[PDB]
């Protein structure tokens, strides 16, 4: 069998900027007679099916930007984008077809972009989910860059990090930036044995913490 | 236009088996080699095996990684691909990809079209309906202009879950956060933004689709939360 792999695992640049990844077979892909190495390259937004980008190691598929060009032959294989656009964040998979197909692991490209400050809405628990029981404050976290962020929760005035779970969307194709939910769930009884409900928000944007909250009593 | 639909995924147990199919259309079916690739959450696409075209008699390889366990066949009158997937474990939880193949060696190479994929999860644990919350402003407005709304999909089993809103057509401006997993159970929420002058006086609703117990939930949006 023929061992594919890339490198770098993952790789950032702003738009407007080069980049080149690097995919290897553990075999050579060359055919002695038609002189051609059987080496393709597909790109896999987040979310969404792979799509044909390459063949036979540098023909462009025919409808694809000429920013991608293929190169490379044997057991060496590179895959350059110029210019590289927000839209072309996703992961680009080199794939052998010289004996049956294999593809290699993979190679993450991620945008760099300006920071920006996330929007906070916050959510108190539905009355539906109270009937069952349950009380689960949500609050988004939308539109920032960088990733990283921090919530604070806080319930009558005190710090909560119990029942609190954080989750993060791909990056996005359009704009580059990020978004995240942080979502405290309680029982019902214990939601309703209190009043203030306060998510804060501190992002490298910004040295004061965004913070939304309500009352409850005055729901 | 040539079209891939993949069906057959859902919930199987481990040592269970599962057949899944491909309809295919737009293109002259025999004369392509077909394949099937699939790849698990947060991985590699990993290629299972192919069969072959008409010229070449429709025979079949597999990937080392299923060979003796999986198997392809294909219905040459209806244009509908197979995989038969035996003796199946957790490591075979992934979404699995129909996808056309070459039609000839000197031609040109790739798999060109790709269908959606259908998820396959392999677990003891039981089929769950997720329960749909809306999740409306408090009420306190503040700085207008905007409104954010949402809804949390809570305790179903397995994944996916789909979340649209007006059927799709609230596209852009909605942001649908990756499931977590907990204990058997998955909790995701989306998030949808509109102009104040939209919401409420126009309706919003978030549509949740969960195929593996074959439920469809919609749930209006009304204000008045808290
Ligand atoms: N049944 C086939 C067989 O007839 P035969 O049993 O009488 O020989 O072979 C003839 C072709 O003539 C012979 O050619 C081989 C050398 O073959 C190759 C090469 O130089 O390597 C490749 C041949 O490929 C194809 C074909 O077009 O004929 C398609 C191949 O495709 C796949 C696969 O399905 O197997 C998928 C593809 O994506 C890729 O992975 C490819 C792989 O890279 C090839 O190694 O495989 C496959 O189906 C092969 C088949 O396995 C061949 O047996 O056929 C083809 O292009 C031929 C040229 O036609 C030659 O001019 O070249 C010679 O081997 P040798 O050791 O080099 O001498 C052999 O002696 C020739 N008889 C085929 O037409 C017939 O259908
Ligand atoms: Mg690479
Ligand atoms: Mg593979
Ligand atoms: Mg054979």
């Amino acid at each position: 069998d023929i061992v594919m792999s890339q490198f770098p695992s993952s790789l950032a640049v702003s738009a407007g900027e080069k980049v080149t990844m690097s995919c290897k077979s553990s075999q050579s892909l060359l055919n002695s007679r038609t002189r051609k190495s059987y080496l393709a390259w597909y790109q896999q937004k987040p979310g969404q099916f792979p799509k044909l980008l390459i063949y036979w190691a540098a023909t462009r598929e025919s409808g694809v930007p000429d920013r991608f060009t293929g190169s490379g032959s044997g057991t060496d294989f590179t895959l350059t984008i110029s210019s590289v656009q927000a839209e072309d964040l996703a992961v680009y998979y080199c794939k052998q077809s010289y004996n049956l197909r294999t593809f290699g692991g993979g190679t993450k490209l991620e945008i760099k972009r300006a920071d920006a400050a996330p929007t906070v809405s916050i959510f108190p628990p539905s009355s539906e989910q109270l009937t069952s029981g349950g009380a689960s404050v949500v609050c988004f976290l939308n539109n920032f860059y960088p990733k990283d962020i921090n919530v604070k929760w806080k319930i009558d005035g005190s710090e909560r990090q119990n029942g609190v779970l954080n989750s993060w969307t791909d990056q996005d194709s359009k704009d580059s930036t990020y978004s995240m939910s942080s979502t405290l769930t309680l029982t019902k009884d214990e939601y309703e044995r209190h009043n203030s409900y306060t998510c804060e928000a501190t992002h490298k944007t910004s040295t004061s913490p965004i913070v939304k909250s309500f009352n409850r009593n005055e729901c | 236009e040539v079209i891939l639909v993949e069906s057959g995924g859902g919930l199987v147990q481990p040592g269970g088996s599962l057949r899944l199919s491909c309809s295919t259309s737009g293109f002259t079916f025999t004369d392509y080699y077909m394949s099937w690739v699939r790849q698990p959450p947060g991985k590699a696409l990993e290629w299972l095996g192919f069969i072959r075209n008409k010229p070449k008699g429709y025979t079949t390889e597999y990937s080392a990684s299923v060979k003796g366990r999986f198997t392809i066949s294909r219905d040459n009158s209806q244009s509908i691909l197979y995989l038969q997937m035996n003796t199946l474990r957790a490591e075979d939880s992934a979404t699995y990809y129909c996808v056309r193949d070459i039609y000839s060696f000197g031609s040109r190479d790739g798999m060109d079209y790709w269908g959606q994929g259908t998820s396959v999860t392999v677990s003891s644990a039981k089929t769950t309906p997720p329960s749909v919350y809306p999740l409306a402003p408090g009420s306190a407005a503040q700085t207008n202009s905007m409104v954010t709304l949402g809804c949390l999909v809570k305790g179903y089993f397995p994944e996916p879950v789909t979340v649209t809103w007006n059927s799709g057509s609230l596209s852009s401006g909605v942001h649908t956060f990756p499931a977590v997993l907990q204990s058997d159970l998955y909790t995701l929420s989306s998030s949808v933004t509109v102009p104040s002058s939209t919401w409420p006086s126009e309706t919003v609703t978030c549509n949740v689709a969960h195929p593996a117990s074959s439920t469809k939930v919609d749930k209006k949006i009304v204000p008045r939360d808290c």
